[PDB]
């Protein structure tokens, strides 16, 4: 039972910090208007 | 593991280290003066 | 000189070459929408009964204790939880996860999550494209919409079990116990709901009417007209100024929609904004601010009480409502 | 065996929703 | 329950709340007047 | 005067909306 | 219509226009110092005094009673000049900056840029944009301060949860330990913990301000100071209408805020002003009915809680976790204690309750306050995806439509 | 009660048009025709070339 | 300017016929419906209902009298 | 032209400042006196000797709760002519006996007669198809249904929609007291196509709008198309597909419906699950939302027919309503 | 004759004679002299 709480907690952290770490990966300049 | 940040920082860290990696060859120091930044080094 | 793997994931996650666009929206979305698509799947199909009302009663949801798809649901959470966190790992076994309702928490709470990086991967793939980024503020009417019916009402309720049921007929129940106990029908906002839906439904088919008479003659004598329209092509399908002509004609001349543009914006914002509205008078509703009460309004020299339709109307409420309270007193 | 026949008819239903998303006619932009 | 030496201001304190209302149809009525400009 | 069809369709309207507004009128001051 | 923008979307065209934007922004303060004013005003000039103030449709003197003006033992209101003088004190403030900002609008400078370079500023500027917000941070620092005061030292703070029925308590040893106070800011949001919701007590309220003080006071002079790191600058779109777009998320998130907390809060807001809660109700409504059981010659009313606690049973057992300042002197470590229940009830715990249980065409100001800035808070999230959709397809230069020469997708791969 | 009629309705009720539906596109198939993004037709009886050709 | 003088003139008294049409109590006797002192009479505590189609015309006039 | 038939024909399809044409001569006339028959009856006419309702702005009902009601039960299904058997002439009996509803719903159903041949007419005149016709025939369908074909297979007028806001409420909580009409699959799929007419509304408009060109067609059909397949996993490339598409839904969901009102008409209703019921008769632990829905049908029969149905003369005493304290 | 045929008839020649023999002549009229 805590092992289970162990991976879900694993598994939501590493999504959300995925979703962090990309937005803060120069997120703006991915668009097609890009001047260079 | 009473505390469950064990799992909040080895996480974060993992994927902090792997954006530090993409973060180190970005020539970033140089201010800009527009709404955005079009810089992005790609391929290293 | 090597790309780091950084580098190479940020370029497939936000690649416009994939089939469905991931995002960093989509890497919530994706995740938490396919673990509520499962657990919601698993919980039609095998689950044991929920007690729902906390007097050891449980009512059946699933196809394999006795539904069918019409009757088959995911009961919501037990009255005992309330609004009470009610993870797996919380509940002593996995019996009491399902008997307490817990199946209904984890899919709501996922869906949840899931349709507002729905909402954040609609405007990501409008930036990703360069297009203009408010489709997604139009799927932000049913994202609320759907708060305030699984979430929102819950809270100003006091308890996950009162919110609607993940069902057909659990969504009929939750409809006419939200009348019994708000009467939702002569709230104000529930009313530009429904013209909301309405006039969608009106503009939609007036618009394709509208389009469909007035399509421009390119194909045989009896092969689909819809082999005219040329996927790319830059020239009008329709003819726009007979379409004008007879819209202005039909009503009257002033009407008629001279500009696409401003046509087009009042279909997609007439169903948003009552859609907007109707999220926000459920949303209301949860904390007591019921709708418009015209009991008892008309009364003759004598006092005696003249009913009006509304006593109608209140009385099925109140029948409803003697029906809901079970066992309450 | 009712719910073994709602639950074929609901698993067929999104297999078709599968092949029609994954499998269908490639848009092809006329020249 | 105004205090007493103020109690003559009553009645122009109930139409105290409606004049930031008044003041959006202010901003409307000035486009009327300019046409729309 | 003008006795069209421009007069006798907006006449049609015009006539019973205000003697129904004048009556909707009397009805706000019946004491009930 | 030569800038861009129709008549409907006017106000758009002050976003370079500098000092009209300040004559604009100093006027909206004004309507709203005014507001505020004109109903003190009209609260205090409808207000009778046997009625409590939450029968009378009160919203703004409620708060002014929970800073200790005009307040007595148990809730009573005293004197009303107190609100007479914070309400004639906004209006006076008022007429200053309706003035300054209708000058500022009209016959002030249009962009004070080229004169007054400390107040002229550029929406690109990070440097010079986080100093205005550094300043602000420090002013909303000092204002939060400003509670403190008004809890230690000047007057007091209306404790609700005083022994006896509340009282204007002044608070001497606020909560200064870290771990409590974030906690709290880190504390679930569900039934149970509550959040930021769950605040029961005066001394956690004061230390809270008192960090949150603290800590806006030091980030007010570390972004006056610094400048954007370069993550925050490759992060960020550097435009008006983008800071706009951050703010209305964040007014959003504190309008849903408010709304429950309102909804929920026993302590900021008391049930003698606001009245009570919705559990706060049903749970006055069970122990009114158990107390004339009890008087008239018990698990008819009250049932085992599996967590080892006796609550109350029935439909309110939902409720089971209301903190009310009438039922925790007959509440020992297990929950309702039999003994403490028939022998320690006291006469002011049954009037509160007995009032509670018939206030459950009635609206009261909980619930307009609730539902007001509910609706207030979402669709301010709207208006955040609306303007930072704009903000960011404005920044891209793509917001006026697709270049039908150079179409983006046009120059992609086929999806399959 | 196991409705021996209404099995045969969902049944047949769903394989029917199925079959209708997959004879209909697989001999369209054959024909060239299966695709919408394809000409009108150059003369009766003749598809026109498809947008890739 | 004929125009606004039949307007001046015609348009008031449509609404004051209206005015004097409900305020004399002709609507309540050209429509049929009841006053609030008619609502039920001394002999009527219950609510009149029709009971038979092709009596209907007589049925109210003996229920309606006085 | 030559022929007297030819001037008027001329002279009916002028352009002026509203189109008349030959439907103009059944529409006008019919669309003026239901509106106005509707417009007379709110203000001033009663329900008091039909249904014991106070209903017109005259007795104090406001515009949510005034309403053209019904005729009396025992009216039947008689036209209710002014010059007809019951009223026999008699303006002030006819507007007590209800015979204003069927004035109005006749009228009403004559006048989108001819508001459908109005369409067909401005169609053949301007020279498009005549879709928006087809289009007209769902409100067409449902109003014919509803207003006619139910209280022509019930008992009377008396359980038809009386033509009002708080009125149509309570048909609607009738009808799913009575007949169990959300459970009916028929509904359902009007509720889908009247949803989905609303979702197409919403996401077309939306997607023109942002799908835009900076300035022929004015927005990207293949930029809507990519954006829609990488969201959705689907989307529309023929943009005369996506039109009759706006127009099949909503339609659709307005003729599916009308066929389950037809039903609903003979009592032919979809009221329960057999199986379903009966295994909870044998197993009263059994339950779903079902059953709970039949339970809160029951309550709303049992506590409405003693006012919704006064002529009835229901007397229920207390201890045979139902309530939730017995179970 | 009873009374209800009767006031059916009467219905019927009031029909013509109101309604369809007056906007007949009317639309004659208009269509004569326009
Ligand atoms: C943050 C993440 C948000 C998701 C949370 C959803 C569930 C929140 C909840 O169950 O809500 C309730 C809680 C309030 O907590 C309540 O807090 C109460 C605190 O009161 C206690 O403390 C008080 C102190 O005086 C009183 O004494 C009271 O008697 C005593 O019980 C109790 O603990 C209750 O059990 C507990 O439910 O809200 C919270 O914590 C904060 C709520 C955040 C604002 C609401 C979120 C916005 C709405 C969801 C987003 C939809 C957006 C729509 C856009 C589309
Ligand atoms: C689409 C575009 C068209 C749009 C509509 C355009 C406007 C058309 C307007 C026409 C509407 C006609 C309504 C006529 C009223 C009606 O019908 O009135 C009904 C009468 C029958 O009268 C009823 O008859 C019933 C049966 O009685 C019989 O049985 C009783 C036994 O108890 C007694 O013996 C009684 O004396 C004896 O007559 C009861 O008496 C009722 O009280 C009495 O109202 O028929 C009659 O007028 C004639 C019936 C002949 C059939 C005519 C078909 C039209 C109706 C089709 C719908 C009926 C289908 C029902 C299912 C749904
Ligand atoms: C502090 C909040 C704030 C600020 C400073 C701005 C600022 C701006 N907005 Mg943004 N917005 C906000 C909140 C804000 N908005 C919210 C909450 C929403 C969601 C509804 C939006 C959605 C939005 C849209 C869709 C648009 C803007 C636009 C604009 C710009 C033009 C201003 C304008 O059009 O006024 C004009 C004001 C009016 C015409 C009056 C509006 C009144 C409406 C119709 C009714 C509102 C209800 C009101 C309370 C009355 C109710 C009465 C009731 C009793 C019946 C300007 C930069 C425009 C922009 O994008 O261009 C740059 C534009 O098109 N906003
Ligand atoms: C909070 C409300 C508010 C405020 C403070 C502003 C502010 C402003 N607007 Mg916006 N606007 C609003 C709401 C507001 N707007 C709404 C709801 C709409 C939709 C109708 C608009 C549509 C709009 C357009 C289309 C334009 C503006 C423009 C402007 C600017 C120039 C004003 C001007 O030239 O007026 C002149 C007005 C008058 C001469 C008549 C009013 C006279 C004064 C101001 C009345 C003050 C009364 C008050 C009691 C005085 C107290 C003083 C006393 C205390 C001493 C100004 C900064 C313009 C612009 O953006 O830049 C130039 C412009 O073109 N607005
Ligand atoms: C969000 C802020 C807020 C809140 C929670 C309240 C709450 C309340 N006010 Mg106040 N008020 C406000 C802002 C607010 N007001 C503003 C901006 C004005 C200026 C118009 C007023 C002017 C005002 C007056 C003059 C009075 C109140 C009164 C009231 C009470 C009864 C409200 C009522 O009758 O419903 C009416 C509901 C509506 C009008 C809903 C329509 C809202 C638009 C919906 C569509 C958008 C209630 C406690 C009354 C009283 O009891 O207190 C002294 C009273 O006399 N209000
Ligand atoms: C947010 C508040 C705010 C801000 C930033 C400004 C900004 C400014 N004001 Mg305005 N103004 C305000 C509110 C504000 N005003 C209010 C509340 C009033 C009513 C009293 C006025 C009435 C006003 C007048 C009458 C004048 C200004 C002037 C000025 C300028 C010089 C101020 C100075 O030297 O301070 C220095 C402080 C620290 C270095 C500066 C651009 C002057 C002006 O605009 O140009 C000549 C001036 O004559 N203001
Ligand atoms: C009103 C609140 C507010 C706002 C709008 C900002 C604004 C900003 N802060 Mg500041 N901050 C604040 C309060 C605020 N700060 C307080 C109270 C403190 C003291 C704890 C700080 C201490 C702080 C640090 C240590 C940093 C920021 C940073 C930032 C930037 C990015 C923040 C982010 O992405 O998450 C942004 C310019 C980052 C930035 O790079 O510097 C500007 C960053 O590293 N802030
Ligand atoms: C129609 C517009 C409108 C109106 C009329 C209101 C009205 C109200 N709101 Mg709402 N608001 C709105 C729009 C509105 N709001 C919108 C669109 C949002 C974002 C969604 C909000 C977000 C919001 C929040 C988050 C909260 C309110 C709250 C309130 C109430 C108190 C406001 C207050 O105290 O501010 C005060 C603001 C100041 C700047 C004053 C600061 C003074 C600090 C010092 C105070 C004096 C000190 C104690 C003593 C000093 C002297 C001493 C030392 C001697 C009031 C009823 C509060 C409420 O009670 O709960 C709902 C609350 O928490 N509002
Ligand atoms: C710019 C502009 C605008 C805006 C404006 C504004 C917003 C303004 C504001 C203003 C303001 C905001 C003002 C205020 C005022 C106030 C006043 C003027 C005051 C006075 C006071 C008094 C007089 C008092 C007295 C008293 C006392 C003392 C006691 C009690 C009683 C009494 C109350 C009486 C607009 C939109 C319109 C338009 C455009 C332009
Ligand atoms: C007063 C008081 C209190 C409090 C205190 C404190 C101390 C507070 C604080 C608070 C805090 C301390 C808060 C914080 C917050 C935070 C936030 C809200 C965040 C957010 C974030 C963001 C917004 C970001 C985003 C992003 C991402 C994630 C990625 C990239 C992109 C971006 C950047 C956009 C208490 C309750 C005790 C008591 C009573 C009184
Ligand atoms: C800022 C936006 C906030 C959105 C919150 C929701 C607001 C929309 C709700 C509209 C109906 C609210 O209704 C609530 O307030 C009305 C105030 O007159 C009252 O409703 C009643 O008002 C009058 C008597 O007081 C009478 O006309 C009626 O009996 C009834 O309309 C009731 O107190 C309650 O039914
Ligand atoms: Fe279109």
């Amino acid at each position: 039972m805590f092992t289970l709480k162990i991976l879900v907690y694993t598994v939501v952290i590493f999504f959300i910090s995925l979703f962090t770490f990309g937005f803060l990966s120069s997120d703006p300049s991915r668009n097609p208007n890009r001047k260079d | 593991d009473d505390s469950l940040g064990f799992v909040l920082i080895g996480v974060t860290a993992v994927i902090g280290l792997a954006w530090a990696q993409w973060q180190s060859y970005q020539d970033d120091g140089d201010d800009f003066f527009d709404t955005y930044d079009s810089r992005r080094a790609a391929a290293a | 000189e090597s790309a780091s793997f950084w580098e190479q994931f940020c370029a497939w996650i936000t690649s416009t070459e994939n089939r469905l666009y991931i995002g960093w929206f989509g890497c919530l979305m994706f995740p938490t929408l396919l673990t509520a698509t499962s657990a919601y799947i698993i919980a039609f199909i095998a689950a044991p009964p929920v007690d729902i009302d906390g007097i050891r009663e449980p009512v059946a949801g699933s196809l394999l204790y006795g539904n069918n798809i019409i009757s088959g649901a995911v009961v919501p959470s037990s009255n005992a939880i309330g609004v009470h966190f009610y993870p797996i790992w919380e509940a002593a076994s996995i019996d009491e996860w399902l008997y307490n309702g817990g199946p209904y928490q984890l899919v709501v709470f996922h869906f949840f999550i899931g349709v507002c990086a729905y909402i954040g991967r609609e405007w990501e793939l409008s930036y990703r494209l360069g297009m203009r980024p408010w489709i997604c503020v139009a799927f932000s009417a049913p994202v609320a919409a759907a708060a305030a019916v699984f979430v929102i009402y819950p809270i100003g309720q006091g308890s996950f079990s009162d919110g609607m049921p993940l069902g057909i007929s659990g969504t009929f129940n939750f409809m006419l116990v939200f009348q019994a106990e708000h009467n939702i029908l002569m709230h104000p906002f529930h009313m530009l709901g429904v013209a909301g839906v309405f006039g969608g439904s009106l503009f939609s088919a007036m618009h394709g009417s509208l389009v469909t008479s007035s399509l421009i003659r390119e194909t045989s004598e009896n092969e689909s007209l819809n082999y005219g329209y040329k996927f790319g092509q830059e020239e009008e399908t329709y003819n726009i100024v007979a379409a004008h002509g007879y819209f202005g004609r039909l009503i009257f001349q002033y009407a008629s929609f001279n500009n696409s543009r401003a046509l087009h914006f009042f279909l997609g914002a007439w169903p948003v904004v009552g859609i907007w509205f109707t999220a926000m008078g459920v949303a209301t509703m949860a904390f007591n601010l019921n709708g418009f009460n015209f009991n008892q309004s008309v009364v003759d020299s004598q006092g005696r009480v003249i009913n009006t339709w509304a006593d109608i109307l209140n009385r099925s409420n109140l029948g409803m409502e003697v029906m809901h309270e079970r066992n309450a007193h | 065996m009712e719910a073994l026949v709602y639950t074929f008819l609901l698993i067929g239903t999104l297999i078709v929703i599968f092949f029609a998303i994954f499998f269908r006619d490639p848009p092809r932009i006329v020249k | 329950a105004l205090p007493e030496p103020y109690t003559a201001f009553r009645p122009i304190v109930d139409v105290m709340p409606a004049i930031p209302v008044l003041f959006l149809l202010l901003a409307f009525v000035w486009q009327a007047s300019v046409g729309f400009r | 005067p003008i006795f069209t069809f421009r007069w006798l369709t907006i006449h049609a309207l015009a006539v019973p909306t205000v003697f129904f507004l004048g009556a909707i009128t009397s009805m706000q001051f019946i004491q009930r | 219509e030569s800038t861009g923008f129709a008549w409907w979307s006017g106000n758009a065209r002050l976003i370079n226009v500098s000092g009209k934007l300040l004559g604009a922004h100093v006027a909206h303060a004004g309507l709203m110092v005014f507001w505020c004013g004109a109903m003190t005003l009209f609260e205090v000039a409808h207000y009778i005094p046997e009625k409590p103030l939450y029968e009378q449709g009160c919203i703004l003197i409620p708060h002014l009673t929970t800073l200790g003006w005009g307040v007595g033992p148990g809730g009573e209101v005293t004197d009303v000049y107190p609100f007479f003088v914070v309400g004639v004190l906004h209006l006076i403030s008022s007429a200053v900056l309706g003035f300054g900002g209708v000058y500022h609008s009209l016959i002030g400078p249009d962009t004070l840029e080229e004169s007054f370079p400390f107040f002229g500023y550029d929406w690109r500027d990070k440097n010079k944009m986080t100093t205005i917000l550094g300043i602000h941070l420090i002013l909303l620092g000092i204002g939060s301060f400003l509670l403190v005061a008004k809890a230690c030292f000047v007057g007091g703070l209306y404790d609700t949860w005083a022994p006896g029925g509340g009282d204007v308590r002044i608070v001497t040893a606020p909560t200064l330990n870290p771990l409590i106070i974030f906690g709290y800011v880190l504390k679930s949001p569900f039934g149970g913990d509550g959040w930021i919701i769950s605040v029961n007590n005066l001394e956690d309220l004061v230390g809270g301000h008192i960090w949150l003080g603290f800590l806006c006071v030091v980030g007010g002079i570390w972004h006056i100071l610094t400048k954007p790191f370069a993550w925050a600058r490759r992060t960020f779109v550097w435009s008006g209408e983008a800071y706009l777009s951050y703010s209305l998320a964040a007014l959003s998130v504190m309008g849903l805020t408010a709304s429950v907390f309102v909804w929920y809060n026993n302590t900021a807001y008391p049930s003698e002003f606001f009245g009570p809660t919705g559990p706060e109700a049903s749970q006055s409504q069970a122990f009114t009915f158990l107390v004339r059981d009890q008087r008239l010659g018990l698990g008819k009313y009250l049932m085992r809680s599996p967590s080892g606690e006796i609550i109350f049973g029935g439909e309110t057992m939902r409720f089971w976790d209301m903190r009310a300042p009438w039922v925790e002197p007959l509440r020992g470590p297990n929950g309702l204690d039999l003994n403490k229940i028939r022998n320690d009830i006291q006469p002011w715990q049954e009037r509160r309750a007995a009032e509670y249980m018939t206030h459950a065409n009635y609206v009261s100001p909980r619930s307009w306050l609730t539902t007001s800035h509910f609706f207030l808070g979402f669709f301010l999230w709207v208006g955040h995806l609306w303007h930072a959709g704009r903000a960011r397809a404005a920044a891209a230069g793509f917001e006026k439509g697709i270049n039908r020469e150079n179409e983006p997708v046009l120059s992609m791969r086929p999806l399959d | 009660e196991v409705s021996f009629g209404a099995f045969l309705a969902v049944i047949l009720g769903l394989f029917i048009p199925v079959v209708f539906l997959v004879t209909l596109y697989i001999q369209s198939e054959a024909q060239g025709t299966a695709t919408n993004f394809r000409l009108p037709d150059k003369a009766p009886g003749v598809p026109g070339d498809r947008y890739d050709a | 300017i004929r125009y606004w003088i039949i307007h001046s003139i015609t348009i008031p008294s449509l609404f004051v016929a209206g005015f004097l049409f409900v305020s004399t109590g002709l609507a309540y006797d050209a429509f049929g419906t009841p006053r609030p002192n008619e609502y039920f009479t001394q002999d009527r505590q219950q609510i009149p209902l029709v009971n038979d189609r092709f009596s209907a015309k007589q049925e109210l006039e003996d229920l309606t009298k006085g | 032209d030559r022929g007297v038939f030819d001037l008027i024909d001329d002279w009916l399809k002028r352009d002026r400042f509203v189109f008349v044409g030959w439907s103009g001569l059944l529409l006008f006339p019919c669309a003026f006196l239901a509106v106005g028959g509707w417009l007379t009856g709110i203000t001033f006419v009663t329900s008091w000797y039909t249904h014991g309702l106070a209903s017109s702005f005259l007795e104090g009902c406001n515009f949510l709760t005034a309403a053209v009601s019904t005729p009396a039960n025992s009216m039947g299904h008689s036209l209710l002519l002014l010059w007809g058997p019951e009223a026999q002439g008699d303006i002030t009996r006819w507007f007590q006996i209800g015979g204003l509803w069927t004035f109005v719903a006749l009228h009403g159903s004559f006048g989108v007669i001819g508001f459908c041949l109005r369409q067909f007419e401005i169609a053949r005149l301007v020279g498009i198809r005549p879709y928006n016709a087809i289009a007209f025939s769902g409100p067409i369908a449902v109003f014919v249904t509803v207003f006619l074909v139910y209280p022509l297979g019930q008992a009377s007028w008396f359980f038809a929609p009386s033509f009002g806001v708080a009125a149509i409420f309570r048909f609607l909580l009738f009808l799913q007291g009575f007949h169990n009409w959300t459970l009916n699959p028929f509904h359902m799929m009007g509720v889908a196509g009247i949803l989905g007419g609303a979702l197409l509304c919403a996401i077309h408009g939306a997607t023109v709008e942002n799908t835009l060109f900076e300035d022929e067609e004015t927005y990207s059909m293949v930029t809507a198309n990519r954006f829609w397949s990488q969201i959705f996993g689907v989307a529309f490339s023929n943009k005369r597909w996506l039109h009759f598409f706006m127009l099949f839904v909503p339609v659709a969901g307005m003729w599916t419906s009308s066929l389950g009102i037809v039903g609903l008409a003979l009592n032919l209703r979809s009221y329960d699950f057999v199986s379903q019921e009966l295994r909870a008769a044998e197993d009263p632990e059994f339950e779903t939302f079902y059953t709970k829905n039949n339970l809160l049908n029951e309550g709303i029969r049992s506590w409405m027919a003693a006012q919704d149905q006064p002529h009835e003369n229901f007397i229920f005493p207390e201890e045979v309503l139902p309530r939730g304290n017995a179970l | 004759m009873t009374p209800s045929l009767s006031a059916f008839l009467s219905s019927v020649i009031l029909a013509v004679v109101i309604i369809v023999i007056p906007i007949g002549a009317a639309l004659v009229f208009v269509s004569t002299s326009d």
